[PDB]
């Protein structure tokens, strides 16, 4: 009937819709696989981890379009985030979509952890899928994140070679206004040392997991995670003026929720 | 990467 639904035991009347109704999905998490396509597909369909999408390094094309693998209906959670925290939330699996990108990650080469560049074909395939996802759920720019952002002590992915600024120019994810980063730099050289505690407060509020008593090591991983995303020219995890100014400009533009 |  007119807005009425039948069931075993009861009728539902759907005629009155509440104003306060919002997606359960709020977060888009970017990963790399650190493994080849067939191997990643095997792993992400097994019983320990999964993701909603798997993008090959160079997706095959059909009907003039890159093909991407969907492993898990978006309505359902995938096992991609693990133990995690972002902007007040935990258990990020519950509220996120996870995209896995076939990419080798890091390999230590004479002690120097070297990351692998992202195939431009892959990024090109990613853009329309991210846009559709972001439209569908009205995902806010600051909630397009790296796995490292939501689990900084455990993960680096997708790493400092991931083109966040390029994506931001396509309307995908958060990026600070350059004039405001300069404003907050406030006359300092970019690498001028800044007070670690003060920087960590800002990162906490922007959304990073920061606990009251952390070893220097653990404080470095948080700052490093932030730099890999937002200041990838140097991601050694030391608090400096440029890192702080970026955090300050991000907070000004996107807030904290 | 991934990773319940």
């Amino acid at each position: 009937e007119k807005g009425i639904v039948e069931k075993e035991g009861y009728q539902l009347d759907t005629r009155r819709q509440a104003q306060a109704a919002y997606p359960r999905i709020k977060v888009l998490v970017i990963h790399y696989t650190a493994d080849d396509f067939d191997s990643s597909l095997a792993t992400l369909t097994d019983k320990q981890v999964s993701s909603h999408y798997l993008v090959p390094a160079v997706p095959p094309r059909y009907n003039g379009k890159p093909r991407i693998w969907q492993l898990v209906p978006e309505q359902e959670l995938a096992w991609h985030a693990g133990i995690s925290a972002w902007r007040g939330a935990t258990r990020l699996n519950d509220t996120s979509i996870g995209i896995e990108l076939e990419n080798r990650g890091w390999q230590k080469s004479a002690g120097v952890k070297y990351f692998a560049p992202f195939e431009p074909a892959q990024i090109q395939a990613l853009i329309p899928l991210a846009k559709d996802i972001i439209a569908r759920y009205h995902i806010k720019p600051e909630n397009v994140v790296a796995h490292a952002d939501i689990a900084p002590q455990r993960k680096d992915d997708p790493g400092p070679l991931f083109p966040w600024q390029q994506l931001a120019q396509q309307g995908i994810g958060a990026w600070p206004d350059a004039q405001r980063v300069n404003f907050y730099l406030a006359g300092r050289a970019p690498h001028t040392p800044v007070d670690t505690a003060s920087l960590l407060e800002l990162l906490a509020r922007y959304g990073y997991d920061v606990k009251p008593d952390m070893t220097p090591r653990e404080q470095r991983r948080v700052i490093m995670a932030f730099q890999m995303h937002f200041r990838p020219t140097l991601y050694n995890g030391e608090a400096d003026a440029e890192t702080q100014a970026i955090a300050e400009a991000l907070l000004e533009k996107y807030g904290q929720d | 990467x991934a990773x319940k």
